[PDB]
């Protein structure tokens, strides 16, 4: 059951690019795509992100896109840059400026084939294709505009795949443009309709535990990306790893997504790294369901979890984290929807990450989640009520009307996410 | 408390004991109905690649 | 910290109890139908005993026996004593009662009915129901066949007791009177009895002509408030707690409360509960129960006690709420969910 | 002799299919080659275990079973496995992607795909079947292949084969074990679609299997491999008397006969006496009295109820190994005095008992201690529609809001089959409290 990965512009590409460093050393891949580990556990769902090629050697099943070269030339630079098929470069030149209209409407339409002509030689050489998943922000252009019209496009040729998303959200505290939440908001009602997993990565939450709990006072986007590609490969255990779990990635939205179009997750992490004390399990699991641990910036206690998944990473007492995972639920039993019964469900995966003896991943559907789409919808409203910096949308063939009802849908969003708030049995 | 129907054999026996007395559709049908839902399916599918097309 | 709910919101008694649990600071309500919980203080009627004991590290308790109805019922209260060797058709504390039907006993009663009309006996009878509250449906006859027609006047159920003709009567005021005696049984089946009891008095002189009088007779809190001129002369609200019954006994005659009833009270109490405990016990069960009963005697002027019935949604007296619910507390919750002398006796087995 | 064929559909009932099977053959003295010593009739014959194998020309014993899931991981494991042997490649069957816990997609969507494969390799069981009784099908509510998949197989047994039984082997679903939240979902609508298409069916609710591991075997927590070799002792123990020579329950007929009345009352409440743990190296054996009146112990139950507040229609002892009529009538005397065992007025209070002298066969290395006398207990009795309110209960709870629906519906399935389905098991909760209660 093979995943085909997509990072698009420069933020997808990069954490992108962690995420394979992680799992690429956590199943014993070298830079180079030789094998040398020590368990025979790390190749046996070797294939879900990794074609096996001639001589030994595992290549990932990813496409790198991007509407400049610029990264992507970095990418092939870095740590693990000759571990991609070259053939999975495709990029065009000009670049799309931080604008959504050139992602999806100009620039990127004059590429998107060319990608997809990939994505299809990686799916025609599949036993069976699971779904896909992408990597990208939701502030900038080619990650934004060219993202999201590759996944319409992706509905298209493959209607029955799962299609979920990594997907970075904008925040002020860490800001490239001010026009970011006019790109985030024409992305999201993108997310709303054709996307079955979206994991909000919050830039600033991921800032305020960079510089909060971890102390560091000038955090990078580096800093930022050794927490998302914690929590990728957290999330993504499920299946690269044999649990006795037989994890599908539609079984997996099954059993997270009681409604359609409410599919945007809450990630988070710990411990919170950047020391050798053992984390006791009691400690894991106080701390995951704590909003200082939550990659989405906002509070789980002002909303009720729909679903709710933990997966633990390493040798612990399954006993105790039955046992501890059961207490907290009645610390914070009030928020959890009584109308989906047993609806926190534990996973365990013997193998921990690469530094750690212990580690667990959080992944929460909750209606606080609105919180964010609140959030990016106020900032939109600012400028449009003054139709400020449109023009350099309208002269890429946009209309007013297409950003009127951009907010309008997600407007709707965050009314249906507090129906199931006050929601009651 | 009666016993009776005592049969035995070289594997075991059976009994019963009385402590006290008493006081499909088609075939059609069905594979018409596995295509009723294809068609749902088909339907929905096609109102997809519909919107799609818009 | 624990976990409650509540879903009789009219019972006076495990009011006070959530309330105190919740001063407690170790215990948190949640709503009605929330399954996470530990403790639930359920409905009366068809609360649902399936869906207990089935949510994963979460040990359940109850406040109600699961078949505790065969014996807080009338009805079934009369068939359980007369079907049950425990107790048998040879039971000296119970009256001769029948069930009758508008499986009945219709002929079995007039068959005992003419005995006494024949020998001169004490004809005195009394039907009765579980349905009527507020006193309503009751009717003391000293004739056979003017109750069995008001009996199928309506279409539910009623048993037929004989009344007791002879009871005793206190003075100053020839009135008559019956005990409330509160019992407990928690998780593991130990019995325990309230100290304190009441006497619920009427305030009547009794009259034994006149069954007409629908007070002379009964003497619930309701049919003696609502219904009757003397109601809080001799005690306050016609209630008589067991220190003045107690020293009325010995000066009056030469005896003890214990002595002369108690013993027959304890007596009754633990027959009855263990002649069910095979059909109720939580023992092994996945969720575990306890339940608070009321069981309501009377006093002959023999100094005999008789069972008339047994409650099983009891209100208690105001006095003792207080300690009342302190003690379930204490005995049959915080016994299974511990925390950071006593008011009770054991009626041991 | 007539044969019977067992069909095991997802992951759970193939796994357990696998423990089962292993379980007969150590008690027939088949070997993982199919080769049976102590068999003299070569490559043929009509002994009563012949019922469950059929024999080849080279005297391989090979089981009348059918494996089938819509994704090959778990049957992919038998084909490599111990009694890889055993079977025939014919006999196992795979899709390639599965029905993700959807009733919809695994009756509906894949199941049409590979309905019309399945009945074919059946009925090249069925051609070399002489006189055939019918079908044992293991199979899970809460999987998209169980629920879905099995109900759409019965209701097409029920035409290719109008005449012959149906018995089925379901696992209720718990959450302590399973990692799905709609399996209320599913199980509903494969028992609203299955009833009137099964004769018998057994429910194994896993939460009371993970319990008594811990409690009688202190597994702190249970594996599936754990539940099921468990399981299939009760599953050995039922089956027994068609595998071995007898006279009560000899064919799948008598198990309606003596067990079911009513045929939607069709659902035995299984109690099982004793599990003893392997690391208690040497135990106190337990009288023939000792482990009857362990049959009215909820703690051993294969649900978890009350069966003094219902009322019986029916009830089988099935002893095995080593146990005496007269033992029998002494415990079960001394037990109605002391227990609550009320029967329905329309049918008659006694204990149809059968005895087999071979005491319960062991897995090597297993969790179970070998014992000298087992029984299980098959009692119709209305309690266990205490598990039908449950789990009705929760699907309540959900559909309300429509919660998942959206996953059905998107594979054909219309909103109306939720309500129609919940109306059946309406019907159910009060054909139960109809027979049970005054
Ligand atoms: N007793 C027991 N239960 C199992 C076993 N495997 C799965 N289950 C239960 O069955 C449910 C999952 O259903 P599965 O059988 O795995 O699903 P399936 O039949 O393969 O159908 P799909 O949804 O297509 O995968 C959970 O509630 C488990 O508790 C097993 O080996 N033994
Ligand atoms: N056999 C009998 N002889 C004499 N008096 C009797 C009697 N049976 C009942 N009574 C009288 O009837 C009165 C109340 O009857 P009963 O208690 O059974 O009704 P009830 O259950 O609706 C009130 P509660 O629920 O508060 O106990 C008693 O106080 C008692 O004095
Ligand atoms: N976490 C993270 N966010 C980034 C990174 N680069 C850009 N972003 C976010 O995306 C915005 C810039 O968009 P960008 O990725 O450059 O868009 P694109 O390259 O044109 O597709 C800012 O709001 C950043 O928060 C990165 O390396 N890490
Ligand atoms: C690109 O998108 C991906 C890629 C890889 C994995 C996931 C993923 C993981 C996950 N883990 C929790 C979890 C829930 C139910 C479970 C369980 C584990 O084990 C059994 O039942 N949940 C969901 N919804 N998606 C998403
Ligand atoms: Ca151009
Ligand atoms: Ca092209
Ligand atoms: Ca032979
Ligand atoms: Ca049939
Ligand atoms: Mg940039
Ligand atoms: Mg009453
Ligand atoms: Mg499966």
């Amino acid at each position: 059951r093979e995943i085909v990965h997509i990072q698009a512009g420069q933020c997808g590409n990069q954490i992108g690019a962690k995420f394979w460093e992680v799992i690429s050393d956590e199943h014993g891949i070298d830079p180079t795509g030789s094998y040398h580990g020590d368990s025979d556990l790390q190749l046996e769902r070797i294939n879900v992100y990794y074609n096996e090629a001639t001589g030994n050697k595992y290549v990932p099943r990813a496409i790198l896109v991007d509407l400049e070269p610029g990264t992507m030339d970095s990418v092939r630079s870095g740590p693990f840059g000759q571990i991609f098929r070259p053939d999975n470069f495709v990029f065009g030149q000009s670049g799309a400026g931080n604008n959504w209209a050139k992602g999806h409407y100009t620039e990127g339409a004059e590429l998107v084939d060319s990608v997809l002509d990939v994505v299809r030689k990686e799916s025609e050489s599949c036993d069976c294709l699971q779904g896909f998943q992408l990597t990208h922000s939701l502030g900038g252009g080619t990650g934004s505009g060219m993202g999201t019209l590759l996944i319409s496009k992706i509905r298209e040729e493959y209607p029955d795949r799962i299609m979920n998303t990594f997907s970075v959200m904008p925040s002020p505290k860490v800001s490239d443009t001010v026009v970011e939440p006019y790109n985030a908001t024409l992305s999201v009602h993108q997310l709303v309709e054709n996307t079955d997993e979206t994991y909000c990565i919050d830039n600033e939450a991921l800032y305020d535990i960079c510089f909060r709990t971890l102390k560091l006072t000038t955090p990078t986007y580096g800093d930022l990306n050794h927490l998302v590609s914690a929590t990728m490969s957290g999330v993504t255990t499920c299946l690269r790893f044999p649990g006795q779990l037989n994890a599908d990635l539609r079984k997996l939205a099954v059993n997270m997504v009681p409604f359609p179009r409410l599919h945007f997750f809450m990630p988070g992490f710990a411990p919170l790294t950047s020391q050798y004390r053992a984390l006791t399990v009691p400690e894991l699991t106080q701390q995951m369901f704590d909003s200082k641990n939550m990659m989405a910036a906002c509070d789980p206690r002002h909303g009720r979890y729909l679903t709710v998944a933990a997966i633990f990473r390493g040798r612990m007492s399954m006993k105790e984290v039955d046992e501890q995972m059961l207490n907290v639920q009645n610390k914070n039993s009030s928020y959890f929807v009584e109308w989906i019964p047993n609806n926190v469900k534990t996973a365990v995966c013997d193998i921990p990450p690469r530094g750690l003896k212990m580690s667990a991943t959080f992944i929460g559907n909750s209606t606080a989640i609105q919180e964010l789409f609140k959030r990016i919808s106020e900032q939109f409203t600012a400028m449009f009520r003054r139709k400020a910096f449109l023009h350099w949308y309208t002269g890429e063939g946009m209309d007013e009307m297409e950003f009127t009802e951009a907010e309008s849908n997600m407007n709707d969003l965050v009314s249906e996410y507090q129906q199931y708030q006050d929601a009651t049995a | 408390m009666e016993v009776i129907e005592l049969n035995k054999c070289t594997s075991g026996q059976s009994f019963e004991v009385i402590l006290k007395p008493p006081s499909d559709p088609s075939l059609e049908e069905i594979q018409k109905k596995l295509e009723a839902a294809e068609e749902r399916r088909k339907y929905q599918e096609a109102e997809l690649l519909k919107h799609l097309a818009e | 910290m624990y976990t409650f709910v509540v879903r009789d919101e009219n019972s006076s008694v495990y009011a006070e109890v959530s309330r105190l649990l919740l001063a407690t600071g170790q215990w948190k309500r949640l709503r009605k139908d929330n399954p996470r919980f530990n403790l639930m203080l359920g409905e009366r009627n068809r609360l649902p005993f399936g869906r207990l004991g089935h949510e994963p590290g979460l040990v359940q308790l109850v406040n109600y026996y699961r078949g505790a109805d065969k014996l807080c019922r009338k009805a079934s209260l009369v068939k359980l004593i007369k079907t049950s060797p425990e107790l048998s058709e040879s039971c000296t504390w119970f009256p001769e009662s029948y069930v009758i039907y508008p499986t009945d006993e219709r002929e079995v009663f007039l068959a005992a009915y003419n005995r006494r009309r024949e020998g001169r006996e004490g004809n005195v009878w009394i039907a009765k129901s579980s349905a009527g509250a507020k006193g309503e449906g009751i009717l003391i006859s000293s004739e056979a066949s003017e109750l069995l027609d008001f009996i199928d006047e309506q279409g539910q159920v009623h048993v037929i007791q004989k009344y007791l003709e002879k009871p005793l009567l206190l003075e100053p005021g020839h009135r008559k009177f019956d005990i409330r005696s509160w019992v407990l049984v928690d998780h593991l089946y130990n019995i325990y009895l309230y100290r304190e009891g009441v006497l619920r008095t009427s305030s009547e002189p009794y009259n034994s002509a006149n069954f007409q009088d629908k007070t002379c007779h009964l003497t619930n809190h309701c049919i003696q408030k609502e219904y009757s001129k003397n109601y809080g002369r001799y005690e306050e609200g016609n209630e008589m707690f067991f220190e003045e019954f107690n020293q009325y006994l010995m000066d009056a005659l030469n005896t003890t409360l214990e002595n002369s009833i108690l013993l027959q009270i304890k007596h009754i109490i633990r027959s009855c509960l263990m002649c069910i405990e095979p059909a109720i016990s939580t023992k092994h069960l996945h969720y575990q129960s306890f339940q608070l009963f009321g069981f309501d005697f009377m006093v002959d002027e023999e100094l005999k006690v008789w069972l008339i019935e047994v409650n099983g949604a009891p209100a208690c007296a105001q006095k003792l709420y207080a300690e009342l619910c302190q003690g379930i507390v204490d005995v049959a919750i915080s016994s299974v969910f511990p925390l950071a002398t006593s008011i009770f006796i054991k009626l041991h087995h | 002799m007539r044969e019977c064929i067992s069909i095991h559909v997802g992951q759970a009932g193939v796994q357990i299919g696998n423990a089962c099977w292993e379980l007969y053959c150590l008690e027939h003295g088949i070997q993982p080659d199919g080769q049976m010593p102590s068999d003299k009739t070569i490559g043929g014959g009509d002994d009563s275990f012949n019922t469950f194998f059929s024999e080849t020309g080279a005297g391989k014993h090979v089981p009348r079973a059918v494996f089938v899931d819509l994704e090959p991981t778990v049957i992919d494991e038998v084909r490599t496995g111990t009694y890889r042997q055993l079977f025939h490649p014919e006999q196992l069957i795979t899709g390639k992607e599965d029905a993700a816990n959807n009733y919809a997609r695994g009756h509906y969507t894949i199941g049409k795909e590979i309905i019309d494969l399945v009945l074919d390799r059946i009925r090249k069981l069925a051609d070399q079947c002489t006189g055939l009784q019918g079908f044992l099908v293991f199979h899970s509510f809460g999987g998209g292949t169980g629920s879905g998949f099995t109900s759409l197989l019965m209701e097409r047994l029920s035409v290719d084969y109008g005449k012959k039984s149906k018995l089925e082997f379901s696992i209720y679903p718990a959450p302590q074990v399973s990692t799905a939240v709609v399996e209320p979902y599913n199980s509903i609508l494969t028992t609203h679609t299955t009833l009137e298409h099964s004769d018998c069916a057994f429910m194994v609710d896993n939460e009371a299997i993970y319990d008594i591991c811990r409690r009688n075997l202190d597994i702190e927590r249970p594996t599936y491999t754990n539940l099921n070799r468990l399981i299939s002792q009760i599953v050995s123990s039922i089956t027994a008397s068609l595998r071995f020579d007898g006279a009560l329950n000899v064919d799948l007929t008598e198990f309606q006969t003596n067990l079911v009345p009513y045929p939607r009352i069709h659902f035995p409440l299984a109690t099982y006496a004793p599990v003893i743990s392997a690391e208690k190296a040497y135990h106190e054996q337990l009288s023939v009295a000792e482990i009857t009146n362990a049959c009215f112990e909820p703690a051993n139950q294969m649900v978890k109820c009350d069966p003094r507040h219902g009322k019986y229609m029916a009830c089988c002892l099935l002893y095995r190994g080593d146990v005496v009529p007269k033992d029998v009538n002494a415990a079960i005397a001394t037990i109605k005095t002391k227990r609550s065992i009320q029967f329905v007025d329309w049918c008659p209070t006694g204990f149809k008992v059968g005895i087999n002298y071979q005491p319960p066969t062991v897995v090597p290395g297993g969790d179970l201690a070998k014992v000298q006398r087992a029984v299980c207990m098959l009692s119709n009795t209305t309690a266990i529609a205490e598990a039908w309110a449950r789990l009705d209960h929760k699907f309540d709870l959900m559909y309300a809001k429509r919660a998942f629906v959206h996953w059905y519906v998107g594979e054909g399935m219309e909103e109306g089959e939720f309500s129609e389905a919940r109306e059946d098991m309406a019907a159910l909760e009060k054909d139960y409290e109809e027979v049970g209660v005054d």
